[PDB]
């Protein structure tokens, strides 16, 4: 495999898998939830949802093209799959839904119409998927009043204050030339893209987005949404993480996979290689965690979401899972280390050369737009194979022993104690 | 009567300095550990009553 790589102005770049039976085209913008002030939230998600609209995927529909779209933290995508000879229209259809034209997508019935399903899947978000939502407000928590603490959905307050205005003004300051990716995945070549992309103008607007005040930086905090209501007590747990373009990634990344994910009905996922697991299958003290590595292009966030039926001992699934974490920094052994350098190469190959021309086309986008070229697969598993038992030490000694913590849960998390004894927790006191 | 008198107030010195010092750490300890609880704060929005 091989991706390369042009600009004049735009940047186009591709991944020519002659193997697959479809092409998916589309632009990736490197704007997205972390460039917006805390009143006109939920934008992107509403550019999203005018892109999908009904009249547009309609008319998409009619040559035989598939909408897609993806809003981030850091960038937003616009993707549309077609068939491997339907490249030209399109590119035709992209060009003529953002940059030949935006008032009949804006129009009062598409706009009010999905200003109207925007607020019910914002709502039916915010009272019924739980986990996310907890990882929603780790994110509003870690990293508060600053633009990285604002989720990607937006809110209920801010998003039916919005007008086609702010959706104007939004598309002025941020829809634009430097500040964009046009990104090819799938079946067709680079030659073809980029002479197909100056067969037309495509010329998306002059440039320069709005830079930011305030830089991200972690604040250990705490939110506690308790609800009495709700059979579990979902709860996130994280760490200042590392940021993309840092040595210290795939070690996260790494360090994140020795602890893995876990699924207590599973029964192969009962039999895991993990140390932590011999703690918590005894009294059954959670149902699921999933350790994650989450990398922004400021900061990051390291850490374990969970969900527990067990509400009396949530203070144990803590304690326990805190001092696996401190295994790292003192004994983590070398048996561990190469077992977690085989599980993070094979989810690193499925989550890079899956299947799906469309999360290819949205990780290359962010990839080239954060660090201007993509870093293969091959190099990659070079740098994971570089990893020693020192270097995860050293970033552990650096990023977990005895720092802030990030705390957020929602259910019945009375079980939960205060944040002093969490946060002590972090170094172990016998060493 | 009181032979140890000399004795008595050097070491009340000693004691005094010692368990004054100790007085004023632990109130800058306490109002440490208790900073994650005196600043905390409540916000409530009264939830939807068709449930
Ligand atoms: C076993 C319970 C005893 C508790 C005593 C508390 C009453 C306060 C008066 C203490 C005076 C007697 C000591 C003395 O004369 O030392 C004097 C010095 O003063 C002190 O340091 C007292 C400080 C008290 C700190 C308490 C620490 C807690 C220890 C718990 C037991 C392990 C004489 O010192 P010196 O003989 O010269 O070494």
């Amino acid at each position: 495999a091989e991706v390369t790589q042009l600009s004049n102005g735009i940047v186009v770049a591709t991944e020519h898998n002659p193997s697959a039976h479809t092409a998916s085209v589309g632009v990736v913008f490197g704007s997205g939830a972390a460039n917006e002030n805390p009143y006109n939230n939920g934008v992107s998600n509403l550019w999203k949802n005018i892109f999908l609209s009904k009249e547009n995927s309609a008319v998409a529909a009619k040559e035989g093209l598939a909408l897609s779209s993806n809003i981030s933290r850091d960038f937003q995508s616009y993707i549309v799959s077609s068939l491997p000879g339907s490249t030209d229209k399109s590119l035709d259809f992209l060009n003529q839904s953002f940059i030949q034209q935006k008032a009949n997508l804006l129009s009062s019935s598409n706009f009010e119409a999905t200003k109207k399903s925007v607020l019910k899947q914002v709502q039916d978000f915010e009272e019924n998927d739980h986990p996310n939502r907890v990882l929603e407000h780790l994110h509003s928590t870690a990293f508060q009043n600053t633009p990285l603490s604002l989720p990607t959905r937006g809110t209920l307050e801010s998003l039916e204050n919005l007008v086609v205005a702010d959706l104007e003004s939004f598309a002025n300051n941020h829809f634009l030339n430097s500040n964009a990716v046009v990104v090819g995945t799938g079946n067709i070549k680079h030659e073809d893209l980029v002479n197909s992309i100056e067969s037309k103008n495509l010329s998306l607007q002059t440039g320069t987005k709005p830079v930011l005040k305030k830089k991200a930086a972690f604040l250990g905090s705490e939110v506690r949404l308790r609800d009495d209501t709700l059979p579990k007590a979902w709860i996130s747990l994280a760490v200042e993480g590392e940021p993309v373009n840092s040595p210290n990634y795939f070690v996260a990344k790494l360090a994140a996979q020795i602890f893995g994910s876990y699924n207590a009905f599973e029964p192969a996922s009962r039999l895991q290689g993990i140390k932590l697991l011999d703690n918590i299958q005894e009294y059954q003290l959670c149902d699921n965690f999933n350790h994650f590595s989450l990398s922004y292009k400021d900061s990051g966030l390291w850490g374990f979401s969970t969900a527990t039926r067990n509400v009396t001992m949530i203070d144990d699934l803590i304690h326990f899972t805190l001092k696996q974490w401190n295994r790292l920094t003192i004994s983590v052994t070398d048996t561990e280390v190469e077992r977690a350098k085989s599980l993070l190469k094979l989810q690193l190959g499925q989550l890079y050369e899956s299947g799906n021309p469309v999360n290819d086309a949205n990780l290359l986008g962010a990839e080239v737009l954060i660090k201007g070229s993509k870093l293969s697969l091959g190099e990659a598993f070079k740098k994971i194979d570089a990893i020693t038992v020192k270097d995860v030490k050293a970033w552990a000694g650096k990023r977990l022993w005895d720092q802030d913590i990030a705390i957020a849960g929602t259910g019945q998390i009375e079980g939960l104690l205060d944040y002093m004894r969490i946060r002590s927790d972090m170094s172990m006191m016998r060493w | 009567a009181e032979p140890e008198h000399d004795e008595r107030k050097r070491l009340g010195l000693k004691t005094v300095i010692i368990l004054s010092s100790l007085y004023l750490l632990s109130i800058w300890v306490k109002k440490f550990k208790w900073a994650g609880i005196k600043t905390r704060k409540f916000v409530f929005n009264p939830p939807k009553p068709r449930k």
